[PDB]
RNA sequence: CAAUAGGAGCUUAC
């Protein structure tokens, strides 16, 4: 791990096992239309986007 | 067309220069057709301190004034306080709801029959003035039967059905008055549905063909006295539908 | 350095956490101890960023 | 126990009657500004402590220099009650004894309230005047209040040439109520103009004018 | 972040989790990129920003012309004065200076 | 997932006016007679059998908001009807919400 | 927590027996009145807990979504618990846990 | 947000259980405040008793209706405002005189208890229990619900004529009654001041008005750090006092002025 | 030397 560049994904530390259900298809997803051609929407504050 | 949904209860509070504190809303509608039919509120009247009687009053449509709910639980066909009492109460050993349940009991303790407080209810419906028992009794018990949670039956002999129903609205309205259930979320997305196409065009379709069909029997009032055989080519306009049709989905006002 | 710090602050804000969970935070006047808490938080992290 | 607040709040309010009748013109004596507490409570309390308010009526007279600038300036009577509610029987012995020795103004310290009755005959005693306080008012003066301004009632040919200055009307002033708690404190009368000199971050001094109502 | 959903802010997050991260603490820069959590959460306090911009305006706008009617009539005069239209005074000198 | 989080008018209509996310949809409706079957076969007892002096830890069971009964144990029937979901028996654009503390 | 009437089946309400100076309950329907056990006619509470521990269910171990702890079960040693806050949502109530084994099903507290 | 800020008297500025106990003084208690649950026995002998906790102390308090109050005292409650059974019960007697008889335990008693005797009545004592439970007070001015301890960094000048800070304790609360805490012992009765100049208008007047508006709005435009010229404020506080009242920025205040009709139909 | 009105809807910049 330890990579300066990645960015940290969550600790996630409080609680021992997770038991999940369900995964995303993918998180890009959540966007509609017209934000999906957006270039990295996750490097944006969203009123810009 | 976003809209809240149908047939659930949400419960919110209410604010301060307000007698009522807390609402349970409900609209109603069928699975066939998915149209709206009525709406029934059970309000709590009485502040935090004031307003010393902190009893529950109904909203029934099609009756001006609010009725107190054990008169409806009893013009429904459950009289016995113990039976009303167990119907809003799962848990006997509960107290604090139990004391909270008081000044209804006591607000409707005249009644004892289901005759007298449905006429209760039909002395308020509205209606023309004067009608006699008999027959305030009958428009009463169909305004009890429909129009009163149609989602729930519109047919006879299934009242205890709306009782229960009645009882977990009640029962839910305590808990969120008692603080031991959180208000319900009018922003939240799961209480909405999306009116596409389909239920638009419904709509709209039903108004117009209920139209043409009005149209029908203002011809049939006429030409029928004429004593002819008639082909009903001619007593069907069929411009109405297509004119409607067209007109709503040309200036998007969705209506007449 | 950066990441030290917000470290830092995460461990602080779960130790303000644990506080509050058994019952021994110190509430200030006019203020409830989850809106203390909730204050102590917010002042957490704002001065960690 | 509580009969001693009981005293310290009526001594207050007497004080606060006196530095009254000083601020509006009227003379008086040194020793009876300074009353103490114990020295009041001595003169005024019984074996029992509870206060005789029929002692503390007393009687006022124009300083010289009052009748040299507010020429219509008369004698002052101060009564304090003892019945709690003042009805129109009470009122009605007030005027009586306010005609009968030509007081010109009479002022009628109550406890509890002045009913709407008993209120109608305060204007009908002309030519005297009778103005009445609560005595929970009067436990502070509220002329020391920072926030209060010094006002100081206008003269007659002082509200001329106040008018004459400005190129003014009555009505062009701004104004004051009758019930201000200032004009009221200052037993303004309809049409006399107060003077108040404030303070100013701007230009450090400022002196405003109000009319009353 | 408030937990819209039941007890939470996320369906990505357990019950009852006030840590930083789940009620919207973003640890990463624009830099670095947001996670999707925290990309939500930035995206609820822009639209919140965005509301705020469009709604409290026309308050502003009210409260402006509001003022600016009581305020309309009142000039400064020749002899120094600051009087309204019925030619009340409002002060004996302007800005006491 | 259901409306995207950034697309939405500037101004007077900001949030009132949304826009589905890419993999939204909508659903058509669907006959509620199979579901009444499915939940009578696997034990639903109903409200004219229903006394809460005695049920007082039955799990009660809303269908397209109507409270059509109650169950003794909502673990196998909420599996079933998930497996029944996930089998194609029932149409895939149902919801099966078990609620634990109510 | 009232009762209700053995033949009548409505709610008897307290009265007086001045011949006799006991409290009775009396039918406002009926006739039937029967004696009493307890003397207290009414209460009245502004400090409540009610709702600290009754938001628990038998299978609230299979919530997948509580998180999971690690404290010690002081009953049944179990290394392996769920856990929640009081469920009561005023706005001064504590922010104490509560802990539900998944082992034993007894819930516990941290104190 | 209604608060007043009540500046202390020097003696009482300084030290700061001085200033406790004027808080003390000036926060409102009501039996509402120090209650935790209130019974009703039926108690049909009044020098006997069915209960098995309060039977010794009614048989050392002695050597009407059979209806009776037992109210319950919480312990930390009662010791949070400097309160004992004595002034309670006094203050229950004061507004009962005769039409009620008082029972009180002690307040060494491992039970807390307050007995009360009437002189059908079931329900009387449920009304009197409520008129009670919300209209007794116990002390400190009605309209003050909350009092803080606060500090302020009054700038003096000292000794040497060179100015120096110096901490002062004052108070705020919530609520708003100016005329009876101005009259409280203790307090500077020529500095209290009111954020509500409504309140001002009625007790200091008008000009007293102008300065405590100026003030609020200062606050509110300063808040940010933003600095608006004084003569902007000034002008629109002259105008809102030139009546002698307070004249609002609204349709009800604008239009009621002698001005032409067709100013007042433009707006 | 003469280019309708009323509505609704979508947008622009604050
Ligand atoms: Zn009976
Ligand atoms: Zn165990």
């Amino acid at each position: 791990l330890n990579d300066t560049a990645k960015r940290i994904k969550p600790e996630m530390s409080t609680s021992s096992h997770h038991t999940f259900t369900h995964c995303e298809i993918h998180p890009s997803m959540i966007l509609g239309v017209a934000a999906s051609i957006i270039p990295f929407p996750d490097h944006n504050q969203s009123p810009r986007n | 067309q976003e809209r809240s949904a149908a047939n659930i209860v949400q419960v919110f509070k209410k604010a301060a220069p307000s007698p009522i504190s807390h609402v349970a809303e409900i609209r109603s509608a069928l699975e066939k057709g998915s149209r709206l039919i009525s709406t029934m509120q059970i309000k709590l009247y009485g502040r935090e301190d004031k307003g010393t009687g902190r009893t529950i009053k109904a909203t029934l449509p099609y009756v001006k004034q609010d009725i107190p709910i054990v008169i409806v639980f009893r013009a429904l066909g459950v009289v016995p306080d113990g039976e009303i009492l167990q119907h809003i109460c799962y848990d006997e050993n509960d107290w604090q709801m139990l004391e909270m349940l008081k000044p209804c009991i006591e607000e409707g303790f005249v009644i004892q029959d289901k005759e007298v407080a449905l006429d209760f209810i039909g002395r308020r419906g509205s209606a023309a003035l004067g009608i006699r028992r008999e027959k305030r009794i009958q428009y009463a018990k169909d305004i009890l039967q429909k129009e009163l949670l149609p989602h729930i039956t519109q047919e006879e002999g299934f009242e205890t059905r709306k009782t229960f129903f009645l009882g977990y609205m009640v029962n839910r309205l305590l808990l969120c008055a008692l603080e031991r259930k959180d208000q319900d979320d009018r922003d939240h997305f799961g209480k909405k549905r999306l009116d596409l196409a389909g239920p638009l065009l419904a709509n709209l379709f039903r108004i117009l063909f209920r139209k043409l069909t009005r149209e029908i029997y203002r011809y049939m009032q006429r030409c029928i006295e004429t004593d002819r055989d008639f082909n009903l080519n001619l007593a069907v306009k069929s411009t109405t539908i297509t004119s409607g049709l067209k007109y709503s989905l040309a200036t998007g006002n969705w209506g007449e | 350095e950066i990441t030290h710090a917000i470290s830092s602050a995460k461990e602080q804000v779960q130790e303000i956490i644990y506080k509050a969970q058994h019952n021994e935070l110190e509430l200030k006047p006019g203020m409830t101890l989850r809106e203390s808490f909730e204050g102590e938080v917010s002042r957490t992290l704002n001065d960690a960023r | 126990e509580d009969n001693n607040r009981i005293i310290s709040r009526l001594w207050r309010s007497f004080r606060t009657v006196k530095e009254m009748a000083a601020d509006r013109g009227y003379f008086i004596s040194q020793e009876e500004m300074d009353q103490s507490l114990e020295e009041f409570r001595s003169k005024i309390c019984d074996s029992m402590g509870n206060p005789q308010r029929k002692l503390m009526s007393f009687l006022a007279n124009p300083t010289p220099e009052a009748l040299e600038k507010y020429s219509d300036l008369g004698t002052l009577w101060v009564e304090f009650c003892d019945e709690p509610s003042v009805g129109i029987k009470t009122m009605r012995n007030f005027c009586l004894r306010i005609q009968e020795k030509n007081f010109s103004t009479g002022i009628f310290i109550y406890q509890n309230n002045i009913t709407p009755s008993a209120n109608k005959m305060i204007p009908t005693v002309s030519p005297a005047i009778i103005e009445t306080f609560q005595e929970s008012d009067l436990v502070v003066n509220i002329t020391h209040h920072e926030l209060v301004p010094k006002h100081i009632r206008l003269s007659d040919g002082e509200k001329s040439q106040l008018l004459q200055r400005y190129k003014l009307k009555e009505s062009q002033l701004p104004r004051i109520q009758r019930e201000d708690p200032v004009a009221r404190y200052l037993g303004l009368k309809r049409g006399q103009v107060v003077k108040i000199i404030r303070r100013s971050e701007t230009s450090g001094r400022y002196a405003s004018y109000r009319i009353c109502l | 972040i408030a937990f819209g959903f039941a007890d939470r802010s996320l369906p990505h997050f357990t019950k009852d989790d006030f840590s930083p991260e789940s009620k919207g603490f973003v640890e990463n820069s624009y830099l670095r990129g947001l996670t999707p959590q925290e990309f939500f959460f930035h995206a609820m306090a822009g639209r919140e920003g965005l509301i705020d911009t469009a709604v409290k305006t026309a308050e502003t706008g009210y409260i402006q012309r509001r003022l600016v009617k009581a305020l309309e009539d009142i000039m400064v005069h020749y002899d120094g004065t600051t009087r309204n239209s019925l030619g009340d005074i409002i002060q004996f000198l302007y800005g006491e200076d | 997932g259901l409306v995207c989080p950034a697309e939405t008018p500037e101004g007077q209509a900001c949030g009132l006016v949304k826009n589905l996310s890419l993999l939204s949809g909508i659903s058509i409706g669907s006959p509620s007679e199979p579901i009444i079957n499915f939940l009578e076969e696997w034990g639903m007892e109903p409200l004219e059998d229903y006394d809460p002096a005695q049920h007082t830890k039955s799990t009660r069971i809303f269908v397209n908001g109507v409270w059509t009964g109650i169950h003794r144990d909502p673990s196998m029937l909420v599996s079933t009807m998930r497996d029944l979901r996930r089998s194609g028996a029932i149409s895939p654009e149902v919801s099966i919400i078990r609620d634990i503390r109510e | 927590s009232f009762r209700f009437c053995l033949e009548c089946n409505n709610m008897l309400y307290p009265k007086e027996d001045k011949e006799n100076q006991r409290l009775l309950y009396s039918c406002r329907n009926c006739d039937y009145t029967e004696l009493a056990e307890d003397p207290k006619v009414y209460r009245h509470e502004l400090i409540t807990n009610i709702g600290e521990t009754a938001g628990i269910v038998d299978d609230i171990g299979q919530d997948p979504t509580l998180p999971r702890s690690d404290k010690e079960c002081p009953e049944c040693h179990s290394r392996d618990c769920v856990f929640f806050q009081s469920q009561q949502r005023r706005k001064d109530t504590n922010m104490t846990l509560f802990y539900v084994c998944l082992n034993c099903k007894k819930t516990f507290r941290d104190e | 947000t209604p608060a007043l800020t009540v500046y202390l008297d020097r003696e009482i500025a300084l030290d700061i259980e001085k200033a406790k106990v004027i808080q003390s003084s000036i926060e409102y208690t009501t039996l509402k405040n120090v209650t935790s649950a209130t019974e009703i026995y039926y108690d049909p002998d009044p020098t006997s008793t069915v209960i098995e906790e309060d039977f010794d102390t009614v048989e050392a308090y002695f050597s009407q209706s059979p209806w009776l109050l037992r109210l319950e005292l919480d312990r930390a409650r009662m010791l949070d405002k400097q309160l004992t059974m004595n002034q309670v019960a006094d203050k229950i007697s004061e507004v009962f005189s005769d039409d009620l008889f008082v029972m009180w335990s002690e307040d060494n008693a491992d039970k807390l208890i307050i007995r009360c005797r009437v002189i059908e009545e079931d329900q009387m004592l449920k009304r009197i229990e409520a008129h009670m439970l919300d209209l007794i007070a116990l002390r400190g001015i009605p309209g003050i619900s909350k009092v803080y301890m606060v500090k302020h960094k009054v700038s003096v000048p000292d000794e040497s004529g060179e100015y120096k800070n110096e901490e002062l304790w004052a108070l705020e609360t919530d609520g708003i009654n100016l005329a009876e805490v101005m009259a409280v012992p203790g307090v500077d009765s020529s500095r209290t001041y009111s954020n509500s100049f409504v309140e001002i208008l009625s007790v200091l007047g008008i000009e007293a008005t102008r300065s405590s508006l100026y003030k609020e709005i200062l606050n509110v435009i300063a808040f940010d750090g933003s600095y608006v010229n004084y003569r902007h404020m000034a002008l629109l506080v002259d105008v809102m006092t030139s009546r002698g009242y307070l004249m609002a920025i609204t349709r009800h205040g604008i239009n009621r002025a002698d001005t032409g009709a067709l100013m007042r139909c433009s707006f």
